[PDB]
């Protein structure tokens, strides 16, 4: 068990029961940030690069371009141990403290003052734009690769941990790669009629809207990786059963009670993750339930933030 | 606070 | 596989293979970061909280206390997991960037400004001293359960994901709890004689010059984790069998190399190690070894360093 | 810089 490059190394990550948290232990987590570059979207890092690799438009010579955070660090570490050259274009503001560890990871990241990511997806594209030959821009919240990946580690982890007896898996949506990915591989390959709980921010509830076919309105809030503002390719609504909202405020406390009172180091969307499944565990309904959260990154990438 | 592909 | 809490997830932490260091892939590397609290800490954070709840020194009511980085994240995530309350003394000094985290676990800091760890230490024994009722220090430096947890798994890990192939294992020595534990497994329980390679600061080299008897001099370094400047009990000179130093700049710049080359997100004292190795692995003796190293943690612990 | 216990 030698890892050719530190991308093949993915995933394996461990559930943890909650012993604050719902009911009677029927709540456990899964621990993302023990993965390589330390978040779930190490997974996609790895396999979007492969499949790119596989099918032909990322070769040696052409340069992985994109807009994005966790996802910039992932692909940030899977260009560096395949040898990629990478630019990632991102605002001067926001999700920060960040730099020099993307710049640590030997990214370029493209100096994008509007600050936001039409900014850098202008820019992205823009760069894009300049040479199709020299770029490839891998498209986190369309690329089939996301998902695809879950379907393949993420989920089937799930099941084989709780040997089949996983009832609901509450997960944030950013791409909804890993909510939809693990639903497949469940509900589709291994035949379980679970319950997959979308989780979203209050302040943006797009996906809640959607469903309701009310006016979509989306909003700024503060659970980093999480609330696109709006419904991404990468998220099958077909195979959700329930969305949940959560607020900044909870999101974080929840955070910073997982540190406190659990021992576990999880960072801001985790917290978000965690409130809605404690809600949904402590109906009667869920009560015989066995509820896996996914957690996607972890505490110390949020030092600079209101989790601190 | 985060909107709109980053964070992400 | 779902753990009771966060502090049985410990280790199953992976090898990687290493492209750019020593020669036709004969230096791989294990994954410390991959942990709960994040570095190899974790597993003596847990180990010794358990063996000191077995033999009944650690029970309710009764509040860990300890002089301590990566160790007090360690015993911090344990406390928070298996509801301890813990002090950890600690300088107002070096290390830092990290208060707000251990405040974050629920740690509360003896504000201890002659900052060093003699500091802490008196701090930490006239709280013991205070009340031994009450109290309980681990001490890590010396006690037993802080080797025996490698022994049992960061050493048997080794062993079977390289299925006994492994000649050489190099570590960084702190408490030496590291290599002494994985030599012992191996050596002793496996019954295969390898290389052990101890690593400390060429600032600070008293294991060289203790077993060259030597004047012991001991100095200040940049290597976080290693280098206490004396012999700790936890480390077992008899199956030592060679000491390599390695500078703090080309520690710092091996670290740098991993991240940027390997796409690995090392700590500091991860770069010494790996420093010591190359060295190791461009002898033609080792060439047809499979050198083994531990890297302690990550990168993300560094960030206010010069790491970044 | 490191010395003397701290930073373990
Ligand atoms: C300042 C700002 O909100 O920028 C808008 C950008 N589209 C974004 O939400 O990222
Ligand atoms: C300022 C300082 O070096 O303090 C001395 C202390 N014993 C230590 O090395 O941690």
């Amino acid at each position: 068990a030698i890892y050719a490059d530190n991308s093949y190394s993915i995933g394996n990550t461990p559930l943890v029961r909650l012993k604050h948290f719902g009911h009677n232990g029927n709540v456990v987590v899964k621990i993302e940030g023990r993965n390589p570059s330390y978040s779930v979207k190490c997974r996609i890092g790895a396999n979007m690069v492969w499949q790119a690799e596989k099918d032909g438009t990322l070769t040696k010579g052409k340069e992985i371009v994109d807009a994005t955070g966790n996802t910039g660090i992932a692909l940030a570490y899977v260009a560096a141990a395949r040898g990629y050259k990478i630019t990632l274009t991102m605002p001067e503001t926001m999700s920060l403290e960040r730099k020099r560890l993307l710049c640590g990871l030997g990214v370029n990241l493209v100096l994008t003052e509007a600050k936001g990511m039409k900014g850098a997806i202008a820019k992205a594209e823009e760069i894009v734009a300049s040479d199709p030959s020299r770029y490839v821009m891998l498209k986190q919240f369309e690329n089939p690769a996301n998902p695809q990946i879950h379907r393949e580690t993420t989920g089937p982890e799930i099941w084989k941990d709780t040997d089949g007896k996983v009832d609901v898996v509450v997960a944030g949506v950013g791409t909804g790669g890993s909510i939809t990915g693990i639903s497949r591989a469940i509900k589709l390959d291994f035949g379980k009629q679970i319950t997959s709980v979308a989780v979203e921010p209050v302040e943006s509830p797009v996906i809640s809207q959607t469903l309701a076919g009310e006016e979509v309105k989306p909003g700024p809030h503060k659970i980093q990786g999480i609330g696109a503002g709006f419904i991404p390719k990468n998220l099958d609504l077909s195979i959700i059963d329930r969305v949940e909202t959560v607020d900044s405020d909870t999101a974080l406390a929840t955070a910073r009670r997982l540190m406190a009172e659990e021992g576990i180091l999880a960072g801001i969307s985790s917290g978000a993750a965690v409130a809605a499944a404690d809600r949904l565990a402590k109906l009667p309904e869920f009560a015989d339930k066995l509820i896996v959260v996914i957690l996607p990154s972890a505490s110390e990438r949020y030092l600079s933030t209101a989790l601190f | 606070t985060f909107e709109y592909g980053d964070g992400i």
